[PDB]
């Protein structure tokens, strides 16, 4: 979800970072993100992402 | 601070030393610029 | 002015983070994600429209 793409950053703490996927302290690399409603949204809602 | 004082001269403070301790802190948080005393009358 | 002296509480900022509608979040003096590791003598909460 868009509003918490800010959460995924080195040294940050959040629910996704706490329980799903977090970067190491000494990480080096790159991060890219963009809109995906045109390809992933669905009338009446999707259910394939959990 | 509270104290009992007895002294012969009048209209003058008792020379010496005193101290105060913290009693109350309040979160009121308001711009106060004036104040007034409160007396008991009969 | 509607300052609230919140007392007799656990500062469960976890559920506050789980709260969905509130979008923008920032802190000054401390890192934004450290609210869960803090104790306060008093809690001063104010609500406005900006």
């Amino acid at each position: 979800r868009g509003d918490e793409v800010r959460q995924i950053a080195p040294g940050q703490t959040g629910n996704i970072a706490d329980y799903n996927y977090k970067l190491p302290d000494d990480f080096t690399g790159c991060v890219i993100a963009w809109n995906s409603n045109k390809l992933d949204s669905k009338v009446s809602g999707n259910y394939n992402y959990l | 601070k509270h104290t009992p004082i007895i002294v012969e001269p009048e209209r003058d403070l008792p020379q010496g030393f005193s101290a105060l301790e913290p009693l109350v802190d309040l979160p009121i948080g308001i711009n106060i610029t004036r104040f007034q005393t409160l007396l008991a009358l009969h | 002015w509607n300052r609230k002296r919140i007392s007799n509480c656990v500062a469960d900022y976890s559920v506050l983070y789980n709260l969905a509608p509130f979008f923008t979040f920032k802190c000054y003096g401390v890192s934004p994600t450290k609210l869960n590791d803090l104790c306060f003598t008093n809690v001063y909460a104010d609500s406005f429209v900006i």
